[PDB]
């Protein structure tokens, strides 16, 4: 072999389905026996658990400290690390078939890669594989500052605002060593690959080959974005709701449900999906959101576009409205603002 | 006390 | 014998040539290590300091501290592979005196 | 509408000091033709037939040649309106004059001095057309430009241009030259625009070839403070939070387009059009019917006017223009030459790369090189030259007399780095 | 050692005088560079004042006293007595410019300033530049005595010598800046520098310290930083020149280290490692005198195996004292009060600074319990009450201060207030 499937991931794989046990799942499908899979261990022994809890009889857990950036954990981990890595970012929700990124890594002997779906103003080159530039608005005010080197050897330049990466890196050996003595390179996304690029002009000189992508991204703050992946999700699923104790009379609209779960009479669900043996029984509607589980729910929640936690209840007399449910609702009946709130 | 107006009253002329 | 390798000395380009004519090697076992106070670390320096005693007692060469944070012994190659004796007792310390205040080695 | 075209012929990069003393830059013989010829056979190419041309300074002897013009004859397609005015020293005024006089309809094609060129600009033309008349007038400009690549020598150590448009519409984005800039400076304003992809370029020419409208006379009337046609890209480039009206950038692939401005740019677009690189401009089709310009083109790029009478055993291995009425003798060695008309010649005579004129003449054994002559520049025996080496206005060499590289030698001791003379120092 | 000084004042004058005028030693570190503007760091200046009965007190110095806001002249007062000038011990006056780029040493070693000696400019426009922020550091910084010395006396006119000192020792106090007076001093008209330690020394003197209290020591600075590849002989205690807490470093001291590393399984409360920290490391800036107490700053130096803090890791933590009372426990009752004063950048509409918030979930709250500015995804906030807690002990014997400033910009503000459980 020539890689290892390390996995820059911290904090979970939430839903009717195993979220961030995905990138793993997605990679496992396409060789790659090893999973390098850093856990969360700010607290305690809160994430490896939960990978017993899994379906993959090839993973790894890997301990951590108090704060681990992105290049941080990648010279903490340095040492085991004894091939061509393949780092890859948490939310990796994404059906591109990382055949072609590797594709063209091994063709051009590339010192890196990455991907782009479709901040952070790049310039790609005229044939779109060898990038020769990024940064963000925060990086420098206004002036896209280009070496006139660059132009005066790469001709033509696109450029993309229009991007969403989602932090697969693709590496060499010896621009982790690299890194390895640079202690000070903290972050890959943030310092390391703009620094690289920076240093591609002062063959055995570097590389860098972005690709741009059309199909699906990485998931961030906002986690109802990932509804679409529900939406879609079924269709990954086609051999890899969906299995549940169905009612077939409440409004299923693009929903999603695992066994052993909340079945009872007057319910609906209208574009979203659901949570995993939870109380949701009782005279209910649809609520265009997806909840998590122990949520007792009751008395039609005529809710929309929100999250129904962990620590939340409602019976006989609920209603709601775009308020999440985080921690602290031992709630039956608060008529909810579709505005910003989380109880 | 007795130096702060001394400087204040001693150099307003020639200090602009 | 440098100046009756020398001998024949017309000027002092001759000695100083001929002798710095003729003449990484090392090994530089380093590791990070101390005990969390004074009185543990102090025990821990001392029986770091007695297990290179009786290394160059054995006699790999040069088992040195010259860096504070890592102890790094310049293991001459003596035997030319010498790199396994001048630890053979150093990190004995790990239970010699140096576990007074946890001074556990590093790499 | 018919498609009129206003011209100036007097580009204010006033450079060609002090050849600029005797006759005028624009009439300039870069092969034994008028350049303004060139632009005009171009101008009849694309099919514009009433274009106003322009000349300040040294209006008199513009006339004075261009009186017999292949376009100046009753027959010509093209009229030609040479509006002898001598204020302006800038094109805006010019702009602003063909403001004063309406003279421009609607769809012109503006164009400086001496652009060599080979370009069908309806594809263009047309494309400005339609961006703008089912885009009502949110166009002003279409700059048109030529694909090139840096190293080439069209781009000399004076000018380059580098720019940032739009891909989808092909909009101007910003323009800039590049003289010795290691980093470049765009705004996000660009991408604040729009989302939607930018491009950014180093690899179009300074065709200065732009279509535009006459709301460009409007544009220059409205503000009278543009003095070049840089000024007006970049006012309106920044001036684009209100009333810019942006310009629709747009480049070709397979023509050559050259706004020479320099002795260098000069030289590489001689030395490039009696390449063809421009054909149908070549003198052998001798497109301006003009009798002594009979052009015998033959056997491997050699170009030879009638009664050559070219030396025993001289040889001429390419790209050589020898001009009528040219005289040489034994073992004379020219090589990508420019023989004018009037042109005698020594013997054992090396002329790399050189461009003699008209009256020009040279002894014996002279070796030359990088050259350039003009109206009766002389040189006698063995005397030597070097890059850029002009000499003009009749100016005489001695024998036995090397010269250093820019031996700008002419009538003018204040200017020339020389003066008149008969020797090599000594005005 | 006994009692140190601190420092408050306006901006936009130039702060190279006010920073290393008369503070005795110069202000250096590692990429100091003294005084661009001000100084952010609160140290310890080793330094003698003492008088001779003479219209100037004479400095450590045994020949004269001086300063540098004068480029030919600066009328000043009679420089004292020579003879060997004598003085007690390293009575500290520290001086903290116009600056606020070290909040967590604002709020860490803050509370160990006994004086202030200061300066306070006169090249001042409307809106502040250090009266709208630089009073959001030290307010509960323990320092009673102050002087917040005017400086435009002689070159700024008479609509700027005059123009913001008493609008702001009116105005600026919010901190204890206001109700200090102005000792003559200046960094914009050089008044007296020699007159300044006497009217200032004995202005804001040394206050009554304590003097054999406990040795809660909290550490507020550490100094190493050496290249790597480690040089011959590093290996030592802490080394650290500047404003401990508290701290009777008498005759066989120690420390009962409570925060120190990670507890027995470090989710916990207490612990018990004294690592003796022995007490013989204190020269009294003129003589080997190490009899100290606790009040001053003054360049103490530590016994424990430095790799752990011999960095920047020996701020906010503490070294421990006689009576192991220090609250180890996060979770704790904590207050914090909201933005009256806006920090970072101010307005005269009540704009940047009318309204008010709290914490939530889904996002980060950095608040500064104690010394350290530490935090993340609150819980909740109550009106003026909070149940504070981090995941780590802070172990100081109290637990006061916040800090209104979580991840928010490229800079910071503070608009807190103290509250200890």
């Amino acid at each position: 072999m020539e890689f290892q499937a390390v996995v820059m991931a911290v904090g979970l794989p939430v839903g009717n389905k195993p979220l961030i046990w995905y990138p793993l799942n997605l990679l496992e499908r396409v060789g790659f026996e090893e999973v390098i899979v850093v856990t969360t261990r700010d607290v305690q022994k809160a994430l490896c658990a939960e990978f017993k809890m899994k379906m993959k009889p090839d993973i790894v857990c890997i301990p951590d400290d108090a704060d681990m950036g992105t290049a941080d954990s990648l010279r903490y981990i340095y040492p085991k690390l004894k091939t061509d890595v393949l780092v890859l970012s948490c939310d990796l929700i994404t059906d591109v078939a990382l055949h072609e990124v590797v594709d063209l890594f091994r063709a051009y002997d590339a010192s890196l890669a990455m991907l782009m779906r479709k901040r952070d103003f790049i310039g790609v080159d005229s044939t779109g594989k060898r990038l020769l530039f990024m940064a963000n608005e925060a990086d420098l005010d206004e002036e896209l500052v280009i070496k006139g080197s660059i132009l005066q050897k790469h001709p033509r330049i696109r450029f993309h605002t229009g991007l969403v990466d989602a932090h697969l890196y693709c590496l060499k050996k010896y621009i982790v060593d690299f890194l390895m003595e640079n202690g000070s390179i903290t972050s890959i996304r943030s310092e390391l690959i703009p620094y690289l690029v920076r240093k591609q002009f002062s063959l055995k000189s570097l590389d860098i080959y972005s690709f741009i992508k059309e199909a699906n991204t990485l998931n961030l703050a906002p986690y109802d974005a990932c509804w679409n992946a529900c939406r879609g999700d079924r269709w990954e699923d086609l051999s890899r709701s969906s299995a549940q104790i169905v009612s077939k009379h409440l409004v299923g609209v693009d929903s999603l449900i695992g066994p052993e779960t909340q079945i009872g009479e007057k319910s609906s669900i209208k574009r979203s999906v659901i949570g995993s043996s939870c109380l949701i029984k009782d005279r209910v509607t649809i609520t265009n959101c997806l909840l998590m589980n122990s949520v007792t729910v009751e008395e039609g929640s005529n809710i929309q576009g929100s999250v129904i936690c962990n620590n939340a209840v409602i019976e006989k007399g609920a209603d709601i409205k775009d308020c999440l449910i985080g921690s602290g609702q031992r709630i039956e009946a608060k008529a909810k603002r579709v505005n910003e709130v989380i109880v | 006390d007795y130096t702060y107006e001394e400087l204040l009253n001693r150099v307003f002329n020639i200090m602009r | 014998d440098p100046s009756i390798l020398d001998s024949l000395d017309l000027n002092e380009d001759e000695r100083e040539v001929l002798i710095n004519n003729i003449n990484a090697v090392k090994i530089r076992a380093d590791i990070e290590v101390a005990c969390y106070g004074y009185e543990g670390i102090d025990a821990v320096k001392e029986a770091l300091r007695a297990g290179l005693n009786c290394s160059t007692e054995n006699m790999p060469i040069k088992i040195n501290l010259i860096a504070p944070p890592r102890y790094v012994m310049t293991t001459t190659t003596l035997e030319r592979t010498e790199g396994l004796s001048v630890l053979s007792q150093a990190m004995a310390v790990i239970k010699e005196k140096i576990e007074e205040k946890r001074g556990v080695f590093n790499v | 509408p018919p498609l009129q075209a206003v011209l100036v012929a007097d580009s204010f990069d006033r450079r060609f000091f002090p050849i600029s003393k005797d006759q005028p830059r624009v009439l300039l013989p870069l092969a034994n033709v008028a350049l303004i010829d060139y632009t005009l056979e171009f101008l009849t190419a694309t099919g514009v037939q009433e274009t106003f041309v322009f000349c300040c300074w040294k209006a008199a002897q513009i006339k004075e040649h261009l009186l017999k013009s292949k376009w100046c004859r009753p027959t010509s397609l093209n009229v030609v309106r040479i509006i002898t005015s001598e204020l302006y020293r800038s094109l805006g005024d010019v702009l602003r004059d063909v403001d004063a006089k309406a003279l421009v309809r609607s769809d012109f094609l503006l164009v400086y001095g001496d652009v060599i060129s080979n370009i069908n600009i309806t594809r263009a033309l047309e494309e400005h057309r339609l961006r703008r008349k089912l885009e009502k007038n949110v166009s002003v400009m279409t700059m048109i430009f030529k694909e090139s690549s840096p190293s080439h020598p069209t781009r000399c150590h004076e000018d380059n241009v580098v720019v940032a448009v739009d891909s989808t519409t092909n909009r101007v984005l910003h323009f800039q030259k590049t003289q010795g800039l290691r980093r470049f400076a765009f705004p996000l304003s660009l991408f604040q625009g729009s989302s939607d992809g930018v491009e950014v370029r180093y690899d179009l020419l300074d065709c200065h070839i732009s279509i535009c409208s006459p709301q460009v006379a409007q544009l220059f009337t409205d503000n009278f403070d543009y003095q070049t046609r840089d000024d007006f890209v970049r006012g309106l480039l920044v001036n684009e939070e209100i009333l810019g009206n942006q310009i629709h950038m747009h480049v070709t692939a397979k023509e050559y387009g050259a706004r020479v401005s320099n002795l260098h740019m000069y030289s590489a677009v001689c030395a490039d059009v009696i390449r063809r690189w421009v054909y149908p401009l070549t003198p052998e089709a001798n497109f301006t019917d003009s009798t002594t310009q009979s052009c015998t083109h033959s056997r491997h790029n050699i170009y030879r006017g009638p009664e050559v009478s070219l030396g025993h055993g001289s040889i001429l291995e390419e790209n050589v223009l020898l001009g009528s009425g040219t005289v040489i003798g034994s073992n004379c060695f020219i090589t990508n030459s420019v023989i004018g008309p009037g042109c005698h010649i020594g013997d054992n005579v090396v002329l790399d790369q050189t461009y003699l004129w008209q009256g020009v003449r040279v002894a014996a054994g002279a070796q030359i090189h990088q050259s350039l002559l003009c109206d009766n520049a002389e040189v006698k025996e063995r005397v030597t030259l070097k890059p850029r080496s002009v000499l003009t206005s009749q100016v005489v060499v001695g024998p036995n007399i090397t010269l250093p590289e820019g031996s700008v030698i002419s009538l003018h001791p204040p200017d020339a780095e020389e003066d008149e003379d008969d020797g090599e120092f000594s005005d | 050692a006994t009692i140190n000084i601190g420092t408050i004042g306006h901006v936009a004058h130039g702060k190279s005088t006010v920073v290393k005028a008369i503070s005795g030693v110069h202000t250096v570190r590692f990429k100091n560079e003294l005084e661009r503007n001000i100084t952010i760091k609160l140290g310890y200046a080793n330094a003698k004042i003492y008088k001779l009965d003479d219209p100037s007190c004479p400095r450590p110095e045994c020949y004269r006293s001086c300063g540098s806001s004068t480029p030919d002249e600066f009328p000043t007062d009679i420089p004292g007595t020579k003879g060997n000038f004598k003085l007690v011990r390293h009575v500290s006056f520290v001086d903290c410019p116009g600056h606020d780029i070290l909040m967590a040493t604002m709020l860490n070693g803050a509370a160990v300033m006994d004086a202030a000696l200061l300066l306070i400019a006169g090249n001042e426009s409307c809106p502040q530049p250090q009266t709208s922020e630089h009073l959001a550091a030290i307010e509960i910084m323990k320092l009673k005595h102050i002087l917040i010395l005017q400086n435009k006396i002689d070159l700024v006119k008479e609509s700027q010598a005059k123009e913001q000192y008493e609008q702001i020792l009116a105005f600026v106090q919010g901190t204890v800046a206001e109700g200090a007076p102005i000792i003559p001093i200046s960094a914009q008209l050089k008044y007296n520098i020699e007159v300044v330690c006497e009217y200032i020394v004995k202005k804001i003197p040394v206050p009554p310290r304590d003097f054999t209290s406990e040795p809660r020591l909290i550490v507020i600075r550490s100094f190493d930083v050496n290249k790597p590849g480690c040089e011959v002989d590093d290996l030592k205690g802490g080394v650290a020149g500047g404003s401990i807490l508290k701290g009777v470093l008498k005759v066989g001291q120690e420390i009962e280290v409570r925060p120190g590393i990670v507890s027995k399984d470090s989710e916990g409360k207490l612990m018990c490692k004294p690592i003796f920290s022995k007490i013989v490391s204190l020269f009294a800036e003129h003589n080997d005198l190490q009899y100290a107490a606790p009040g001053g700053l003054i360049g103490v130096g530590t016994k424990i195996d430095p790799t752990l803090c011999r960095a920047d890791r020996m701020v906010g933590q503490v070294l421990g004292a006689v009576g192991a009372l220090p609250e180890i426990f996060t979770e704790l009752e904590i207050s914090y009060f909201l933005l009256r004063r806006l920090l970072g950048v101010r307005t005269e509409g009540d704009k940047k600074a009318a309204k008010v918030q709290k914490l939530s979930k889904n996002e980060v709250l950095m608040v500064n319990i104690g010394s350290l500015s530490t935090g993340g995804r609150v819980s909740a906030v109550k009106a003026d009450l909070g149940k504070i807690v981090l995941t780590n002990p802070v172990c100081t014997e109290v637990g006061e201060k916040i800090a209104l400033s979580r991840r928010v910009e490229k800079h910071w503000r503070l608009i807190g207030w103290g509250q200890i459980r």
